[PDB]
């Protein structure tokens, strides 16, 4: 469902994120926290 | 001094490319342990205008 791509990828630096979530489809670049494994915990 | 521009990088910017990153340049032999020093660079400078 989703993809990250950066050179880092570190939750840190400017990194490219995709998910789909099935009402919507959400992308973001951003220099902020997630997970460093954010699968969709359903 | 609240206006900046980056003096120093590893190679040239492609076109459209938009690098924030602030980690200190090596510019030679030494190591730079997270820190300015000999060969250690940080990256960016402010026009003072
Ligand atoms: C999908 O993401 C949007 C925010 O972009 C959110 O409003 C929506 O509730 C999410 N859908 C689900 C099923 O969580």
């Amino acid at each position: 469902r989703g993809w990250i791509f950066g050179t880092t990828l570190d939750s840190k630096t400017q990194s490219l994120l995709i998910v789909n979530n099935a009402t919507n489809v959400v992308i973001k670049v951003c220099e902020f926290q997630f997970c460093n494994d954010p699968f969709l915990g359903v | 001094y609240n206006y900046l521009f980056r003096l120093f990088r590893k190679s040239n910017l492609k076109p459209f490319e938009r690098d924030i990153s602030t980690e200190i340049y090596q510019a030679g032999s030494t190591p730079c342990n997270g820190v300015e020093g000999f060969n250690c660079y940080f990256p960016l400078q402010s026009y003072g205008f």
